[PDB]
């Protein structure tokens, strides 16, 4: 319930009505990820996760909860995140790059030569629940 | 008289004084150390025997090694 | 008294020789209401380095808009008559 | 200012060809300045040589090879004005200011 | 705009550094620098070197930061050929990293000083530099370019006595770091010329590709000791400082508290220092024993064919990065099967810091300049390679 | 040989890598309590000594 | 986010005609696309919720002489929001001009001017490309595999000119090539 | 936000409290000893592992050490080493040329290290500045005499690294 004061992060604003704005940007997603065909996996992941964060958004009221349940940073962090996605959507409208081309190819390479466990590794551990979530509702 | 121009000549005179011998070389320059703590224990100097037109490369091989604290071993232990 | 523009008298020879002098150019066609393309031989490269010759001699830029209306001798002598920089 | 796309066809190139010699001929009283050439070179040499390296690559038919000629020449253009090295009877790379070549070649050396 | 050709030319600053102001008085508007001054062909020269003989180019290219580059390109090699390195080995490696890092991070911020005016910190912390490079030489026989990490471990081990001393080293050592801060830290005239100077925002850090205390000083805790760490820097307690206001005052505290954090890892790395092998065993990779070597004919073999032909790396590709004191160093090399690197491309982070000085400098003073080249903590060595 | 170079049995003393903090000033009120009784009384002085120079 | 996360759902989500081959490997996972492609698939990962690319480490080229194309522009890049590096490579030859990306990462500016010094690529729409690492006047490309390692000329002083002047190279002991293999 | 941290502000900002502490801690250095070394009478500390001048040394017979198998050619990073070798009268192998380019080489110690005989060595002297380029071309004579002159010190060196190498 506390506003926040700061957070932390040098030119990133704290945002008041964090709130109002997620749903705003969440409900604005829903509807212009509809001018991509339904059938694009674009689209399927697009819905799947903003619908998510948007039950989030709706259901709590206090936004230390909506950055608690969702994972995913702080909820300034969240709102750059939702902006370029509205920003993306539009770009993927104007491009038209939907459809499998008629003669279309490509190598997959799965190569399995293992490294040492001293070399430098990125291991940033477990997303949330929905990241999977989202990934076998785009497998299915 | 050198200590008058040649100050450098002077700090070594100085820091001589309460020295101690270690040796002396072929060409006649005195080795010379303290035993005591003010550079971290490091007290070994080398006077030249030219109080005049001295040079670093006049240290023979034997004291070298002593000089730069490379070895324990004075000029004339290594020599024998 | 002052004066802004070079007489036109004054600028027709001098359009005259530059073209004489400019290679690929033999002093007999070279009347001066002769189209640099079809009268006289020149690729469209030659004629862009006739006009170049006109900007040096005169001292002034030449806009591209007015650079491809001298396609022949009388239009670069009027555009330079007329034009007051030219000096 | 930005890099342009890749020439269509042989008129866009052209156009970005006589574009170029304007610009390399209306620097060229800036060089004369720079390098001191007033005694040296009149500036229609310096005309004749541009107009030259354009004349010797009037074979190419691809308009990406012509827009790439042109770049390099900016780039060269450029540097000459800018940065200049000085070289008393050459400006960048170009020359300013009764036997057969067989027997003078076979003189000098042994590789031709 | 009047146009100001200023190229400081000395060690006052950098040497080879060249700019090329737009003024409007003494505000600056746009900042160009023309770099290349110290292009030497790196990158070209070691695709003809075997990849033991390419090793020393590292050193070379951020020459205050020696040890640390050694580490990335013997860790790519290492990655590449699936090489096992010893535990001695990674806590030596460690140790020396870090030893690395307080080099760096002493001459950085007093040569800064002097360049802002303040001239004793400099004679006071090249003092505590003479200490450190003597373990460097102490251990390889050169003061600066060692030449000591390398491809499955270290050159040789730690001569006796040397932990000792280096723990003599780490008594004192926070003493000297309080007396830096002390003549600085407080100081009113310090904070005029640091405070809200090159302020830089966390998205302008990313968009411009910062990283170590450039990237830390906009609040971004992103260090790659912990997001993708190496040797034992899992195995050791620090922290990572993070800046709140990102400018040049922030970065001098980060770097002044990171120095506090590299002789809180040496502490660790010496106390946890373990006996074993320097070097990883495989016999293909690394040279046999002197005494081996004169003694045994699969030595000999070994060593003739290590120093004449060089080990084979499988053909592949990968892009290896450490935490360097200047930030991200990072190597992309590409095998082809043969004994000599095909493609070696060095990230090094003063290439993107440098790149950033146009936005950082805008609207500032003249005299400010100087200080935000300063916070970058740029080496021309590993700008042009 | 065996022996190889490393911490002493029991490892080293530890040692500090915090800034130790130090409290030296008079600051606030005396040094300005200070300068004001120096005003005043030298002030008085500097009136007697125009006064002997009279 | 691993990498067996990232190459999965890059395969679900991605326009399938920007990637023609995929590669997971210890050694980095890898997108190779034809040039055509390369910029509209940086801005994808850049912008998507689930990528968030927003570190370009650089841009480096390789010269493989055998190749049709024989450009390999490999471009490294990090998200430090999903600790995880991607590894998007294209192919070019010596005349196409591919796309800058210095409007989606200003970082890029700088390394594109050093692949058009090293091998000779050129970037459309790129704000200021001129040579950056050689010196003014230079000639030729010397990354490419076929430049000599000494290149052609070479300065000295020359008192009767009184300045620095470039000469063809004249090597006193040339560089002795050891044949190992 | 009080009367009475207002005026200690103030009084810190106008009396230049803690630019006091700076000039205090400044002279406490004053007295104490210095830490510079008399060159050159005095000297900086150094290791028995120290690369220096190249040598190259003999048996104690006499006979060099060398037999020009070209280890160190090859290893060099700096292409700073050439060798000339040949069939001695009495059929031993032995170099006839043994050139380092001081110049080009970058002092890494390689060569000592791909050396099976202990022939080449870096020894430790660090003060043979010159005044001529040509100077700094060392050929096999004047690096036989570096190890003649600097034997004594090198054989001790060895001798304490050898437990370690
Ligand atoms: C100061 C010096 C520095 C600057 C100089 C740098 C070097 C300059 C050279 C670079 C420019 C090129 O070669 S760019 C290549 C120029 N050539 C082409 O465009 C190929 C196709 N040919 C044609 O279009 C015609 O033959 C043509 C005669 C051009 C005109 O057409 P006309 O036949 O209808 O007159
Ligand atoms: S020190 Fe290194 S560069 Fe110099 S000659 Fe010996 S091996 Fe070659
Ligand atoms: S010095 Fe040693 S490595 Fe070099 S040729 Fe002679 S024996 Fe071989």
């Amino acid at each position: 319930a506390k506003v926040k004061q700061t957070t932390g992060i040098v030119g990133l604003d704290v945002v008041p009505n964090a709130r109002a704005v997620l749903i705003d940007l969440y409900s604005k997603t829903l509807k212009e990820i509809q001018a991509v065909p339904e059938d694009e996996g674009y689209r399927k992941a697009v819905e799947s996760f903003t619908r998510q964060r948007l039950n989030v958004c709706k259901e709590e009221e206090d936004w230390e909860m909506i950055e608690k349940r969702l994972g995913c940073g702080q909820v300034e962090e969240l709102i750059e995140e939702a902006r370029d996605e509205l920003t993306l959507i539009g770009k993927m409208i104007e491009w038209d790059p939907w459809g499998v081309p008629d003669d279309y190819e490509c190598e997959v390479i799965e190569n399995d030569a293992p490294i040492p466990k001293h070399v430098p590794q990125h291991r940033p551990g477990p997303l949330p629940e929905q990241f999977y979530k989202t990934l076998e509702g785009l497998i299915a | 008289m050198r200590c008058l121009p040649d100050g450098n000549l002077l700090q070594t005179k100085i820091h001589n004084i309460g020295a101690t011998l270690v040796g002396v070389d072929k060409f006649g320059n005195k080795y010379y150390q303290k035993l005591g703590d003010t550079q971290y224990g490091r007290h070994r100097w080398v006077e030249y025997a030219s109080k005049d037109r001295y040079n670093a490369s006049q240290v023979p091989a034997e004291w070298h090694g002593w000089l730069h604290f490379i070895t324990d071993h004075t000029g004339d232990e290594l020599l024998s | 008294v002052r004066g802004s523009f070079l007489d036109k008298s004054e600028v027709t020879d001098r359009v005259l020789s530059v073209v004489k002098n400019f290679q690929k150019v033999d002093p007999s066609k070279v009347t001066p209401k002769a189209n640099f393309q079809n009268d006289l031989g020149l690729d469209s490269l030659d004629s862009v380095e006739v006009v170049m010759a006109l900007e040096e001699e005169f001292g002034f830029e030449i806009p591209d808009n007015e650079a491809d209306k001298i396609q022949s001798i009388d239009l670069a002598v009027d555009f330079i008559a007329s034009h007051p920089q030219a000096k | 200012i930005g890099v342009p796309p890749n020439s269509a066809n042989l008129t866009e190139a052209r156009r970005r060809v006589f574009d170029f010699f304007r610009a390399a001929c209306r620097s060229i009283p800036t060089i004369m300045d720079i390098y001191n050439l007033q005694d040296v070179v009149a500036p229609s040499q310096l005309r004749y040589a541009i107009s030259a390296q354009i004349r010797n690559n009037a074979h190419i038919t691809d308009p990406k090879v012509i827009d790439l000629l042109i770049f390099k020449g900016m780039e060269e253009l450029t540097d000459i004005v800018d940065h200049a090295k000085q070289r008393h009877h050459i400006i960048g790379q170009y020359v300013v200011g009764g036997k057969t070549d067989f027997l003078k070649n076979f003189y000098t050396s042994n590789y031709f | 705009n009047f146009t100001l050709n200023f190229g400081p030319q000395h060690p006052a600053a950098h040497g080879v550094l060249r700019l090329v102001l737009e003024m409007n008085g003494e505000v600056v508007e746009r900042a160009e620098p023309h770099i290349g001054l110290l292009h030497r062909g790196t990158e070209k020269l070691i695709e003809y070197k075997t990849y033991l003989q390419a090793l020393p180019y590292f050193d070379r290219l951020d020459y205050v930061s020696m040890m640390a580059q050694e580490h990335a390109y013997s860790l790519a090699v290492e990655k590449l050929l699936n090489c096992e390195v010893p535990l001695r080995a990674q806590y030596i490696r460690v140790l020396f990293c870090e030893i690395t890092r307080i080099l760096n991070h002493l001459l950085a911020l007093t040569t800064h000083a002097m360049d802002v005016g303040a001239l004793t910190p400099f004679l006071w912390a090249f003092e505590e530099r003479e200490k450190l490079l003597e373990f460097y030489e102490r251990v390889s026989g050169a003061r600066m370019h060692a030449s000591f990490i390398r491809p499955g471990g270290v050159a040789q081990d730690l001569p006796l006595g040397l932990c000792r001393d280096i723990d003599s080293f780490t008594q004192q050592f926070a003493s000297r770091i309080d007396e830096l801060e002390e003549m600085l830290t407080g100081n009113r005239i310090w904070k005029q010329r640091l405070v809200d100077i090159g302020t830089v925002t966390a998205q302008q850090a990313k968009d411009w590709g910062f990283s170590g205390v450039m990237l830390r000083g906009s609040g971004v805790c992103w260090d790659l000791r912990r997001a993708a760490p190496y040797d034992v820097y899992d195995q050791l307690d620090f922290d990572v400082p993070v800046g709140t206001r990102g400018d040049c005052y922030d970065r001098y505290c980060i770097r002044i508290e990171e120095m506090r954090q590299s002789l809180r890892i040496i502490v660790q790395c010496l106390n946890q220092m373990p006996s074993g092998m320097i070097k990883a065993d495989d016999r293909k990779l690394c040279p046999p024993s002197r005494c081996r070597m004169k003694l045994s004919m699969e030595s000999l073999i070994h060593h003739f064919e290590l120093y004449t032909e060089g080990f084979s790396v499988p053909a592949s590709s990968t892009y290896t990065a450490v935490e360097a004191p200047k930030g991200e160093f990072g190597v992309f090399l590409v095998s082809n099967g043969s004994n000599r690197p095909y493609r070696c491309k060095i990230r090094a982070p003063g290439f993107a810091h440098l790149q950033g000085l146009d936005f950082m400098s805008k609207h500032h003073m003249l005299a400010d300049v100087v200080t935000i080249i300063g916070t970058q903590d740029i080496v021309f060595g590993e700008v042009d390679r | 040989p065996l022996l190889q170079d490393g911490p002493p049995p029991g490892g080293f003393a530890p040692v500090r890598y915090a800034r130790r903090i130090s409290n030296t000033g008079p600051s606030a009120m005396a040094m300005f309590l200070a300068v004001s009784g120096a005003f005043a009384w030298g002030m008085y002085q500097v009136g007697q000594g125009n006064k002997i120079r009279r | 986010m691993d990498n067996q996360f990232i190459f999965k759902y890059s395969w679900e989500t991605l326009p399938k005609k920007w990637v023609k081959k995929m590669e997971r490997s210890e050694h980095g996972n890898r997108f190779d696309t034809n040039t055509d492609y390369l910029f509209q698939l940086l801005c994808f990962l850049k912008l998507h919720t689930y990528t968030r690319v927003q570190v370009l480490i650089d841009i480096c080229g390789v010269d493989y002489p055998s190749r049709k194309r024989r450009f390999e522009v490999v471009y490294n890049l990090l998200s430090t929001r999903y600790n995880s590096r991607i590894r998007v490579q294209t192919s070019a030859d010596e005349v196409t001009r591919i796309s800058s990306v210095v409007s989606l990462f200003p970082s890029a500016g700088w390394w594109e001017r050093e692949v058009w010094d090293m091998f000779g690529v050129s970037f459309i729409n790129h704000p200021d490309l001129r040579r950056i690492l050689t010196d003014y006047g230079f000639e030729g490309h010397p990354l490419r595999k076929d430049f000599p390692l000494s290149g052609y000329v070479q300065v000295r002083y020359d008192d009767p000119e009184k300045r620095v002047v470039s000469e063809p190279i004249e090597m006193t002991q040339e560089f002795r090539y050891f044949d190992f293999a | 936000k009080d009367w009475n941290t207002v005026f200690e502000r103030s009084i810190n900002t106008l009396f230049l409290t803690e630019m006091v502490r700076g000039l205090s801690l400044t002279l406490k250095y004053f007295f104490d000893p210095k830490v510079t070394i008399n060159y050159p009478f005095e000297k900086g500390p150094l290791s028995p592992r120290f690369r220096g001048e190249h040598a190259l040394r003999r048996y104690p017979t006499g006979e060099e050490r060398c037999i020009a198998c070209k280890l160190c050619e090859a290893v060099c990073p700096a292409q700073a080493i050439t060798i000339e070798a040949e069939e001695r009268e009495d059929g031993s192998r032995r170099t006839t040329r043994y050139d380092i380019d001081m110049t080009k080489c970058i002092y890494c110690g390689f060569c000592q290290e791909a050396c099976p005989v202990d022939a080449i060595v870096e020894g430790p002297n660090f003060e043979f500045a010159t005044e001529t380029h040509e100077e700094l071309l060392y050929d096999k004579e004047k690096l036989l005499e570096n190890g003649d002159r600097w034997e004594t010190e090198i054989a001790e060196n060895l001798r304490s690294e050898s437990l370690y190498r």
